């Protein structure tokens, strides 16, 4: 069974970093791909970024470009998502989510059913 | 220029006329027939020309001819 | 962004129609549309990915299709555990991920 | 009732075996199908609707150029610079200038120059592509029921509209008192729809083909595009000008909409301001006859009077038409029609109005029929006060041969192999035709790709004089010459 | 005229779509489906020779 583990909810003062732990268990994490997507309360979802555990390269958003930074752990099949200067704004549910890369290692094409697994979520307050 | 490549005759057209079908059916003659009266010495260079480079009187009218068709495209 | 309504209400049991509106180079020209439901304090839940298709253990009552720049969700006989938070998400053409604004939906009762 | 009226319209005759008939619809055109012991429909192609149009190419048509700029180097330092190039909206161009002391520099000789600025266009041109599935033809369906409000009324919902789809080759249309018609079609093999785009101007559209737009030298972005600055190509939209190797100048050409309307010549003209409505093609179709039913089968004889409130009209193919209504009793009941010699001896004229009925007493009813060459007699009620129309008719049979043979010649030329299946029936040499027009159309294309008619002409010329000075080979020159010479005096572009 | 590619389509399950393939001839092909009543025929074209 894929499960997906986050930490629990943190509160922060603004301008400060925050590095929540997503792990994934039951399945191969080398060969997928993983997402992290934020949502205000009441509000919108909104896509950072994506890791691919089979080589490390990083894609984010263009809003999010010099702001968030995402790295992955193949030991312990997890994605660490870290954002500094926190702002009053950053008050959100941050979802991560899981979708499969091709078999050649890479994520150039998403697949058809990506975003087939979502996390339980991690809440972050700023002050 | 555009003018200069219409997308005419290519094997597109059907029942429904083209939108140049009447009045655009003849530029090209009567521009043609114009650049000849108000050029005229052209002509007979060019109708010269056919006499001295062909051989039968087909091909001098081929050449005076279509070489007057060549002389207004250019200019 | 992507265009929708914000709220979408229904009796239950009938068929209804949510449409998500994009550009042409996230939702008119790709295929990766896709629907997902959110519970109030859950995590979201895909209910619907490459609308032509259906995922699995999803019931057949969504449905979705595409009509040019725009994508419609429809589901039939409404019942009264739809009521959930529904949101649309396009991978655009620049590489990225687009979602819509989210969407309300109120059974009557 | 819906063809009544109109110059190009087709007569096909007969069923196959499988009680079904190909044929051909056009816009603008339109064909009666008709035969023994079946009902006389109306066909007509009116509506050709395509969804979600796709952008392949937005071209620039107006354009104006601001924030000039320009700096000079003296000879022999390579180029002038600005911190300025590196931004692609803007154009620029590098020509040679003369440079002094008077110009600023202490070196004699010829001096680099650049000069840029703002490309902002104003108007643009747009080109839609579709792909064949998204296409619509939508069909009327006019039984000759002659109704009074009949006759030419489309705009009136007199007849059926039937919409086909690529999605379903079936279509099944129900007539009211005529059965349920099978109606089969090949929106596919029309036109190809890969090879042309459809151009949208700020209010006309156009559908032309997609590599001649590819061609068009005009500053272009993608369709993808959403920025409306990257325009590829500016420097055909703008002039440099140096005047006497002191100074370059850069100015805008100017508006080309005009010059795009002229290039536009051999072009379709069709509008989407709401909707991709085109009123243009062909669609080749099958007609199955299965379950097609004659309306008023149970009624009897009529038997009173008749009066005719509209006289005979000549048509231009021959038929005639007439307007009579019933002054008896028994509605509804079946109308006397005969087309009899002058000794009433033997039937001369069909009719085109299989055994009309008349609806209602008060409503009169139109009857078409085909007089034969010379006199003729229309027969209309039966006595007492049988009405005798005596008609005349124009031409003759040869004469009619050679208006059929001219008018099939030309539908064959305009609308290449598929004209064989304006009324086939699956005959041997219906496929050997066919295909001889796929193999020799296809090498007539090939050859006259992109040629004027007049140039067509010149050529068929040529090749007449080349036959007619060379036994076989000649017969053959001359005759590909004849039929190439007629190709260009029909074709319009 | 043609050849199914992907031999023996079958539905898995009722509501679950499935993916064919076939290779039709050259000119006008007709895809069928099911039997009558409610058959599709389709109506593609293969362009070449
Ligand atoms: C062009 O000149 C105008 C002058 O009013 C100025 O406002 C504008 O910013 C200039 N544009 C650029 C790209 O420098
Ligand atoms: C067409 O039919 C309608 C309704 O039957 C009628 O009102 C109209 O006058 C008719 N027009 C013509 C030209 O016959």
């Amino acid at each position: 069974e894929v499960q997906l583990v986050e930490s629990g909810a943190e509160v922060k003062k603004p301008g400060a970093s925050v590095k929540v732990s997503c792990k994934a268990s039951g399945y191969t994490f080398t060969s997928y791909a993983m997402h992290w997507v934020r949502q205000a309360p009441g509000q919108r979802l909104e896509w950072m970024g994506w890791i691919n555990a089979g080589n490390g390269n990083t894609k984010y958003s263009q809003k999010f470009q010099d702001r968030v930074t995402i790295t992955r752990d193949t030991s312990a099949s997890t994605a660490y998502m870290e954002l500094s200067s926190l702002r009053s704004e950053d008050t959100a549910i941050y979802y991560c989510a899981r979708d499969k890369v091709d078999d050649y290692g890479d994520y150039w094409f998403p697949t058809l059913w990506y975003f087939d697994y979502w996390g339980q979520g991690t809440l972050v307050t700023v002050s | 220029s555009v003018a200069l490549v219409p997308h005419v005759g290519m094997g597109l057209e059907t029942r429904t006329e083209t939108w140049m079908s009447s009045e655009g059916a003849w530029k090209h003659a009567q521009r043609i027939e114009t650049w000849i009266l108000r050029h005229p010495g052209f002509t007979i260079m060019a109708a010269i020309l056919a006499y001295t480079i062909g051989t039968t009187h087909f091909q001098r009218a081929l050449i005076f001819i279509l070489l007057t068709a060549v002389a207004p495209s250019m200019t | 962004a992507l265009t929708q309504p914000a709220s979408v209400s229904g009796s239950p049991g009938q068929s209804i129609t949510i449409s998500c509106t994009g550009t042409s180079s996230d939702v008119g020209g790709f295929n990766y549309v896709s629907w997902f439901q959110q519970h109030p304090g859950k995590a979201p839940k895909l209910m619907l990915y490459d609308v032509t298709s259906r995922p699995s253990g999803v019931s057949s009552r969504f449905s979705g299709s595409k009509s040019g720049n725009t994508a419609s969700l429809t589901i039939s006989g409404l019942q009264a555990e739809d009521e959930a938070d529904y949101y649309c998400s396009s991978h655009t053409s620049r590489g990225t991920w687009v979602f819509g604004g989210g969407t309300k939906l109120t059974v009557l009762a | 009732m819906r063809c009544i009226g109109i110059s190009n319209r087709d007569f096909v005759e007969g069923v196959s075996g499988g009680s079904w008939v190909d044929i051909v619809l056009e816009h603008g055109s339109c064909v009666t199908t008709m035969a023994k012991n079946k009902p006389t429909l109306d066909f007509e192609l009116i509506k050709t609707e395509a969804k979600q149009p796709a952008t392949l190419r937005k071209y620039c048509i107006e354009a104006k150029l601001t924030n000039t700029t320009t700096d000079s180097r003296c000879p022999t330092q390579g180029e002038p610079s600005l911190n300025e190039e590196q931004d692609k909206r803007f154009v620029c161009k590098h020509s040679m200038v003369d440079r002094g002391w008077g110009n600023g520099c202490g070196l004699f000789g010829k001096g680099g120059i650049v000069t840029c600025a703002m490309f902002t266009c104003k108007k643009n041109m747009k080109g839609k592509v579709v792909q064949p599935e998204n296409l619509e033809y939508t069909i009327v369906i006019t039984p000759h029921s002659g109704e009074e409000h009949a006759v030419g009324n489309d705009t009136g919902k007199h007849g059926k509209e039937i919409k086909i789809t690529p999605q379903s080759s079936i279509t099944e249309a129900e007539l009211t008192g005529y059965g349920t018609v099978t109606m089969e079609c090949s929106p596919r093999t029309g036109l190809d729809f890969n090879e042309m785009v459809l151009l949208q101007m700020e209010n006309k559209a156009w559908l032309v083909h997609r590599q001649w737009f590819l061609d068009l030298p005009l500053p272009w972005l993608p369709g993808a595009d959403t920025q409306g600055s990257n325009w590829i190509q500016k420097e055909t939209l703008v002039t440099f000008k140096n005047p006497h190797a002191k100074k370059q100048d850069v100015v805008v050409l100017g508006s080309q909409e005009g010059a795009m309307h002229t290039a536009l010549t051999g072009a379709t003209e069709i509008q989407m301001s709401s909707g991709n409505l085109l009123f243009t093609g062909h669609l080749k179709c099958r007609l199955r006859m299965d379950k097609l039913q004659l309306k008023g089968m149970s009624y009897s004889m009529c038997t009173g009077k008749f009066k005719v409130v509209k006289e005979i009209a000549e048509t231009q193919h021959g038929t005639i038409v007439i307007r009579v209504q019933y002054e008896g009793d028994g509605s509804p009941c079946k109308i006397p029609f005969e087309i009899m010699d002058l000794e009433k001896r033997h039937v001369l004229g069909r009719l085109i109005t299989v055994n009309p009925i008349v609806t209602e007493k008060d409503s009169p009813v139109n009857i078409e029929a085909e007089p034969p060459f010379g006199d003729s007699y229309i027969i209309i009620g039966v006595e007492p006060g049988q009405l005798k129309l005596n008609w005349f008719k124009k031409g003759s049979s040869i004469g009619q041969m050679i208006e059929t043979t001219m008018r099939g010649a030309k539908r064959m030329a305009i609308l290449g192999d598929t004209a064989w299946d304006f009324g086939s029936l699956g005959g041997v040499f219906t496929s050997i035709g066919k295909a001889l027009h796929q193999v020799f159309g296809a090498i007539y294309g090939a050859a006259f790709s992109g040629v004027s008619w007049t140039m067509k002409i010149l050529i068929g010329v040529i090749i007449t004089w080349i036959g007619m000075n060379s036994t076989s080979l000649s017969v053959s020159l001359v005759l590909v010459g004849v039929v190439t010479l007629y190709l260009g005096v029909m074709v319009q572009a």
